[PDB]
């Protein structure tokens, strides 16, 4: 044939500040998308690429909303918000799924854009975020846990009241793939973080 | 703009130039809605609009002179324009197809290193091009 | 059946510090709209998210306007 | 403007003058896509159809005066 279709396996997958894996739902069979963030110092204004839908912003305010809630547990900027813009870069469109297409893995990309330190790899991680620090639960894991497994990546965590999901699906993808639950994203800040802050 | 002729000469393909100095919009950047007369896209699809072939040589002008007085930058739009596998994902308005301008070639123009965008410093190439002596200006006025 | 899908007579609702249920209705019929408030520090500006028109903004300033007669 | 006036006579060509001066978009420059009645080109078009030449003198009358909002 020539050429790999997609780019191969864990060489795509790579440690960085910049980049972020997280699962993607698609109706012909779910992937996984690589976002992209670059946090230097600025003044605070939002900036989306891609044909997004406007959710994606609010869901990475909300994200930021987080990060202005604990600030100071992780090394985080004491006062950001006036003196970091974010800037933020998805692949597709938007998801025609209601909600945010992966808001606490965007929630983890922006917070180690602040902290400067790179993204653990081999976790795909992804869910919806509320204002009080509660990751509400997401339907359709199950092509998400589909892509991780075609993305060879074992280690998906899970928000906490998707843990009866864990109980609906058949075995044979449940066994291929190891599941933490997590219901804060200061979890998720230790969860996909190389170091502890 | 002679080196980008020199350029364009070399690869023999279209040449242009546009301005990007003085924009405050994003809007102006990219399109804007269907809600009035004669909707429009933005400079750089209009520009692709009078060239003929999808792998042009295309120069910009003064794109350290951006401002936005609101939320977001055009950096992020010209850092779209910057990869070319993202090139074919651009913020639209007129429009809604991300273009494919992977092939057009691109070569731009700052005067100021320091005053171009700071999310776009990533990939950018400082090649600074000093003043001028007497007897440079004279040999290049007297030759051509 | 499977799971049940929705959440049962509610004994223990989610931990609810910052927010609060709420009752309203649809064209379709009334959901629970938990009204989430996240209070942030920052310029005392008013803040919205939510594709919120403005009969939102005077509601939220007669609120703000109750307990600033009520901070104590 | 008698100036030009002036230099079109010493030239044996017939003078000519538009007022752009006020002008707020490119629609009455380059005109407009034909789409029903009242379908009109550019000022500047109007200006050589009334000089019934190829080669007119032609003088600008207010370039710094253009303004610039809408409508291309
Ligand atoms: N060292 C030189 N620097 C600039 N121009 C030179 C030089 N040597 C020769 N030239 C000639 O000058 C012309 C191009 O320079 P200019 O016209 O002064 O600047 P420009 O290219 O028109 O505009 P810029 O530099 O893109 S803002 C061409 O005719 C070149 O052949």
């Amino acid at each position: 044939l020539g050429i790999p279709r997609y780019r191969p396996d864990k060489a795509e997958t790579e440690p960085q500040v910049g980049t972020a894996q997280g699962l993607a739902w698609t109706p012909v069979g779910g992937t996984l998308l690589t976002i992209e963030v670059a946090a230097v110092p600025g003044s605070g204004k939002l900036s989306l690429t891609g044909q997004l839908g406007e959710v994606m912003k609010e869901s990475a305010q909300a994200a930021l909303t987080y990060l202005r809630a604990h600030t100071q547990d992780y090394g985080l900027p004491e006062d950001f918000y006036n003196k970091v813009d974010l800037h933020v870069h998805v692949p597709d469109g938007a998801t025609p799924k209601d909600g945010p297409s992966a808001g606490i893995t965007m929630a983890t990309a922006i917070a180690s854009a602040l902290s400067r330190r790179p993204a653990r790899m081999d976790i795909a991680m992804t869910g919806e975020v509320s204002l009080r620090g509660k990751v509400m639960p997401i339907g359709g894991v199950k092509e998400k846990l589909l892509a991780a497994h075609q993305a060879g990546i074992h280690k998906i965590v899970l928000p906490k009241d998707n843990e009866a999901q864990l109980e609906e699906l058949p075995k044979e993808v449940l066994e291929g793939l190891e599941i933490k639950l997590v219901e804060d994203v200061g979890e998720v800040l230790e969860y996909l973080l190389l170091p502890e802050p | 703009t002679s080196l980008g002729r020199s350029i364009a000469r070399s690869m023999n393909r279209k040449f242009h130039r546009i301005s990007l100095g003085g924009v405050r919009d994003e809007a102006e950047i990219r399109g804007h809605r269907r809600t009035y007369i004669g909707a429009m896209p933005g400079k750089l699809i209009h520009a692709m609009k009078q060239v003929g072939v999808i792998n042009p040589v295309i120069l910009l002008d003064e794109i350290d002179k951006m401002s936005s007085d609101w939320r977001g930058d055009p950096a992020s739009a010209m850092l779209e324009v910057l990869d070319p596998e993202q090139n074919n994902t651009f913020t639209d308005h007129y429009l809604d197809v991300p273009y494919d301008l992977s092939k057009v070639f691109f070569i731009t123009t700052a005067n100021t290193l320091q005053t171009i965008p700071r999310p776009l410093l990533d990939r950018m190439e400082v090649i600074e091009i000093p003043g001028y002596t007497n007897m440079e200006k004279q040999a290049i006025a007297r030759q051509y």
